[PDB]
Order: structure tokens, then sequence, then C-alpha cells
């Protein structure tokens, strides 16, 4: 959605 | 008595323990036992290599088992740690066994980053050590025979598995010793010596000559082929060649001598003599040419005794004609011996150190599954949210459900009042105002953490450069600049993540500023809110009106549909399938794991019921928005255009748009908040990683 991807 | 054996290959000692531990820690949770036991074992491995290989010394089955133990442990480790995939800098260095090269040197070496190369050499040494133990055995003894016979057949099988493994695994040209033709000749020599042993047992057990002749003949056939193979390729120590030649001869003579006891038993006297003469010829030749390598005296004395007596009896009594060799029937052959297949474990009492460690085959598959699960689930979520957004926007832009509940223009339509109370109940504008206020602070808290961290790096670097400038001699270590480039690249990335968050903050803020005032109205107590909504004289055709009940039930269906999306989204998210097992299985029963096909079929099993319905929503919405607009545009004929109702219209349109926006905004603001909250977690661990490395240095 709006806020960026937190994955690594 | 002389038998051929092979000497061990030499290796330089290497760091097994550390490259392995790197992967281990970068794959499991640091501080747990899935990081603990796989370091306790990684060190025991490094030791065990040293004990098996680190010295050419001991010469019995204690040291063989340690080698075997080592072979099995290496083979077991391969499907774990990514060796096949190349980024592990473990380089194995081995020296030729025979000081042989296809080049005129004194030695040659090969250092390869290939576990396959490693395992061949270990096995060669297993073969070689076994050969040496076999050659040592006492052959006047039942345990001596039995131990030699087993070790030669192992060595022969070990060398042959090397013959069929080398070229594939090792992706270079191997040294001469572990080269297919060499290792194939060695395998055949070991087989031959294993026949020799069985020929020796039959002799000691006074078995029938017919049998012994045939075992000696088999040995001789094995030694001849090994001999031939050698005639035009000098790839073995210099002593192998003449020993093969002598042993070939001695085994032909043993065959002839025994078959000669047969011929005599059958009164074939000329044949007795012809075969004995042949045995005499071979042994005479062996005694003078290969005197360095064998002793053949007794057997010579026994041949001659037998021969003089046959010639005495023949010349006087029997008068049998002595044939030429060419006219004698072949002696048969009987093998009692086999190359032992290599099948790990070759060690006794084997136990697998890294047994518990999950194969890489699964890891990759298990990870790649999750990226396919992730696409499918977000896919479905985003599609639905986009739709509910677009349906709400259309219903607003057409004053529905408000219009058909607007009895007079005198009161607050039921749906608007319903939405209002939901906003008041969720906290009102305070809840949106409070989240907007705290958002720049959660941003700032994250900038704080990134800067303090990189500052640590900056400060340690400056003093490191000053110390190297002032104490050139007393201060020599890799500069901080080089050590810190990894961490500083995580840093510049985090920066870009923050640049994105700010812009997103921007989007939410602008929408917040653009819709605050209408939301504040919506949140007002019911009579107060009614006072701010302009009255109108209703278009009075709205009693039983058929166009109304169609819109009414149609909006019920649209409501049903979008409310249902909520239990769908939740079921899409609450379920999941641990896939390790389905992977584990396909690995053991098949050659490899093909995840693509295996995961598609399972993602259809777990998620297909929900993906179907998600699709049956989108299209159903499409249908509902089709004959809601073409229906509405008729309803609009019942309403006339004057100033008092255009006014009420817009306020109503705008109050519904406001509810939509309050809901969207609360969701966006709570998304930003959880984001900046999870990001602190990311950044604290990064700050910690910066101080650990600024103080280890």
């Amino acid at each position: 959605n709006l806020y960026p991807d937190l994955s690594e | 008595a002389t038998f051929i054996s092979v000497q061990l290959k030499k290796t330089s000692e290497v760091d097994l323990a550390k490259p392995l531990v790197k992967f281990i820690q970068q794959t499991y949770p640091s501080g747990g036992e899935e990081q603990a036991q796989y370091c306790r074992a990684a060190e025991e491995l490094s030791k065990l290599r040293r004990a098996a290989v680190g010295r050419p010394l001991d010469k019995h089955e204690g040291a063989l088992e340690t080698l075997l133990r080592y072979y099995d442990q290496i083979c077991s480790i391969e499907p774990k740690f990514p060796f096949s995939e190349n980024q592990i800098c473990l380089t194995f260095t081995w020296k030729d066994a025979f000081d042989k090269g296809s080049l005129f040197g004194g030695s040659v070496k090969l250092a390869l980053a290939s576990l396959g190369y490693e395992k061949s050499c270990v096995l060669f040494n297993c073969a070689a050590l076994a050969s040496q133990i076999a050659a040592e055995q006492n052959l006047d003894n039942d345990e001596g025979l039995k131990i030699a016979a087993k070790h030669y057949q192992f060595a022969s099988g070990a060398f042959l598995h090397i013959k069929e493994t080398v070229l594939s695994a090792l992706s270079r040209e191997p040294t001469v010793d572990i080269s297919p033709d060499t290792v194939g000749t060695l395998s055949l020599i070991m087989l031959a010596q294993a026949q020799e042993v069985f020929f020796l047992k039959a002799t000691r057990d006074k078995m029938k000559d017919a049998i012994i002749a045939k075992l000696a003949n088999q040995a001789a056939d094995y030694f001849g082929d090994a001999f031939k193979q050698c005639q035009y390729k000098d790839t073995l120590p210099k002593e192998v060649f003449p020993v093969l030649a002598a042993k070939h001869c001695i085994m032909q003579a043993n065959a002839e001598y025994h078959q000669s006891i047969l011929a005599k038993q059958q009164y074939y006297f000329g044949e007795e003599i012809a075969r004995l003469q042949h045995a005499a010829e071979l042994i005479k030749t062996v005694a003078s040419r290969y005197d360095e390598y064998v002793n053949v005296k007794d057997f010579s004395d026994k041949i001659n005794r037998a021969l003089a007596a046959a010639k005495k009896d023949n010349d006087f009594i029997y008068h049998d004609r002595v044939p030429d060799l060419k006219d004698l029937d072949p002696i048969g052959k009987a093998t009692l011996v086999k190359s032992t297949p290599v099948n790990v474990p070759i060690s006794q009492k084997f136990t697998d150190l890294f047994e518990k460690m999950v194969p890489v085959s699964v890891q990759q598959s298990l990870a790649a599954y999750n990226q396919r699960k992730a696409d499918l689930v977000n896919r479905s979520i985003a599609q639905m949210r986009e739709a509910t957004t677009l349906a709400n926007g259309v219903l607003a832009s057409l004053n529905l459900p408000a219009a058909i509940e607007d009895v007079s223009g005198d009161t607050v339509p039921q749906s608007i009042l319903t939405k209002s109370r939901s906003v008041i109940e969720q906290g009102g504008i305070q809840t949106v105002d409070q989240l907007i206020k705290e958002l720049p602070e959660l941003l700032q808290r994250n900038r704080e953490i990134l800067d303090e961290s990189l500052r640590l790096l900056d400060e340690e670097e400056a003093t490191d450069n000053d110390l190297r400038a002032k104490f050139k001699e007393r201060w020599q270590r890799t500069p901080s600049n080089e050590l810190y480039k990894p961490l500083r690249a995580e840093g510049t990335n985090f920066r870009t993540v923050l640049d994105k968050a700010v812009q997103a903050d921007g989007q939410v803020k602008e929408c917040y500023q653009s819709h605050r005032d209408t939301i504040v109205l919506l949140c007002k107590p019911e009579p107060e809110l009614n006072a701010a909504i302009p009255s109108a004289n209703p278009a009075k055709t709205m009693q039983g009106s058929e166009v109304v009940n169609v819109l009414k039930s149609l909006l019920s269906n649209l409501d049903e549909v979008k409310k249902e999306r909520e239990g769908l989204e939740n079921d899409l998210k609450s379920v999941n399938f641990d896939m390790t097992s389905k992977f584990l299985t396909a690995l053991a029963q098949d050659g490899v794991i093909n995840e693509e096909a295996l995961s598609v079929t399972e993602l259809d099993r777990v998620y297909g019921g929900l993906t179907t319905k998600v699709q049956e929503s989108l299209k159903k919405q499409e249908g509902l928005l089709k004959n809601i607009q073409v229906s509405h545009q008729e309803f609009s004929k019942m309403k006339q255009s004057n100033n008092e109702a255009n006014l009420r219209e817009e306020v109503l349109k705008n109050l519904a748009t406001a509810y939509d926006n309050f809901v969207e905004l609360v969701a966006n603001l709570k998304e930003g908040t959880k984001f900046y909250n999870e990001l602190t977690e990311i950044l604290v661990r990064f700050q910690n990683k910066c101080s650990d490395i600024v103080f280890a240095r």
C-alpha cells in the first residue's frame, strides 16, 4: 500500500 | 612375500571451521540452538579432518576408521551448505600420490574449491590405507587371509567409485593419481591380489587341485590385464610394473602345476610333463629377471621334483607322447571376488553431526514458496481494496444511499447519521488529529537513530586515520573506511527508505488538510448536525416508487458484497501451510525438488477457495455498478433541479465523501505509525551493530 516495504 | 600397496596423498591443512560458520549464522536466529549445535559440530568436523588427513603416520584400523568416518561426514554435509553454488572460499589442496604429472617435474599439486575433489582424495587415501593394512597381514593365518581379502576388495571398490566420480564432480583436470585410468588400473590390481588371497586360502585348506588351478588361473588373468594396461602408460610407482609381471607368471605356473596333478590323476602323462615344463619355464624366468621382488625357490624345487619323477616314470614305464602347449585345452577360471560398492556410511557406528540441519534444497524452495504466497495474497488484498474504494466513490458521487432515505429535506438521512456515530464512536477528529501530530515525531525518532549510528562510524574512522598518520609503524590494520563500507551501504539504503516515508507522510497530510472541516461537521451531535444541513422541499414521488425499491435492494447487495470482502481478507491472511514436509518428501522419493509445480498445486489447494470468491466479488461489483447508474439516472427524473435541493445535495454528497475519507485516513495513519514503529526495531539493531563493530575494533 502507502508506506514502503519492510522485509530486510 | 611382496604385494603392491599405495601410499597416501598429502594435504595442506585448511580452515574448515570458519567459512561454514559464516553461512550457519547468516541463516538461523543468532542466539538460538539452531545456531548453537551447528557450531559445536562445525568445529568437531574441522578437528576430525585434521585427525584423518593431517599426518601420514598410523597404519591400522583405528586410523582407517577415522578416515572412513571422515569420508562419510563429508558426503553427508554436501546437500546442506551451498557448495555446488559457488561463493564458499574453502579451497582444498592435495599433492599427487606418486609424484607423477603429465609434465616433467618432481611433483605437482591441485588446489580446488570443490567438495567433490576433496571427497575423491579422502576415498583414495581410504583405498590406499586399506591396501597397506592388507599387504601387512599374516597369510599363514585365518584372520590374516580374511582381513586382507576384505581390505583388497574395499580398496578395489573404493578406487572404482573414484573412477566413475572424478570427472563429473571435479570441474578441472585431476592429477594423474586420481585420474580414471590410473584409479581403474589400481582397482584391478587390488582385485587380483584379492584372488591371490583366495588362491592362498584354498591352498592352505588343502582343497582339490582342479579348484586351485582355476583360482590361480583367475588371478593370473587379473594380473595380466593390469599388466597390459601398464605396458603403454607409466603412471604408477616404478616397482608396480615388474611386480605385476612376476605375479602374472607365478600365477600361471601355480595354475599349470595344479592342472598337472589332475592330468596325472587321469593318466594323461605327456600332459603332466608338458604342463610341468611350462611351470618350470615361467618360474625359471621369474627367478632370474625379478629376483629383487620375489622369492620363488621352494615352488621351483617342488616343480622340478614333480618333473623329474614324471619323466622317470614316463621314460621307463608309460611311454606317453608329450604334446606341444598349443594343443592343450585352456585351464578354466573361477572368481571368488568382487569390487566392493561404496555406499555411505562406510564407517562403523556412523552418526551424522549435521543430521538435524535442513537441506539447502528445502530452504531455497521454502523461501521461493513464500514470495509466491505473498504475491497471491497481496494481489487479492489490493484488488479488493481498490474496488471498495471505487464503489464508495461512485455511490458518493450519486448521493447514495442518502438520496432514497431523504424523506423530507428536514432531517439527517439514516445512513449519514449511522456513519456519523461510527466516527464519533471511533474517537472523532481527535483520533485523526492526534495521529497526525505524532507522525513527525516518530519520523524524527528514526532520523535520530540513523544519524547517531553513522556518527559513531564517522568518529571512529577519523581517529583511526589520525593514528595511522602519526604511528605509521605502531598502527597497521585495515583502515576503518574499508571495514565500514558494508554498514555504510545499509545506511544509504535506510536513507532512501526514509525519503519514501516522508513523501507518503506528505500524501496523508494533504488529504488530512483537504478534508478536516467536513469531517468536523460529521462528528457534531445529531441536532447540531441537522442544523448545518440545508433543508429542501422533497420530490414527493417517493412512497412506494418502484425505481426506489430497485436501488434500495441493489444497494443492499452492494453492501453485502463489500462487507464480505472483510472476512475474505482476514481468511486470506489467517491461514498458511508449512511446506517443509512436502519438500522433504519430494526430495527423498525423487531426484530433486521442483517447487514451482509443487507450490502452484498447493497454493491452489489452500488459497483457491478464496481466490475464486475474490474474483466472484470484482465481477459482481462490476455488474452492480452497471445497473445502479443506468437505474439511478432514471430515478433522477423524479427529482427536480432547484436551488434549495442542489444545496442539500452537495452537503449530503460531501458528508458521505467525508466518512469515506475519515476511514481511509485512519487506516493510512495507523499504517504509517506501525511502519515507523517496526522501523525503529530495524534501526536499533543497526545502531547496535554499529557500536559492537566500533568497539571490537
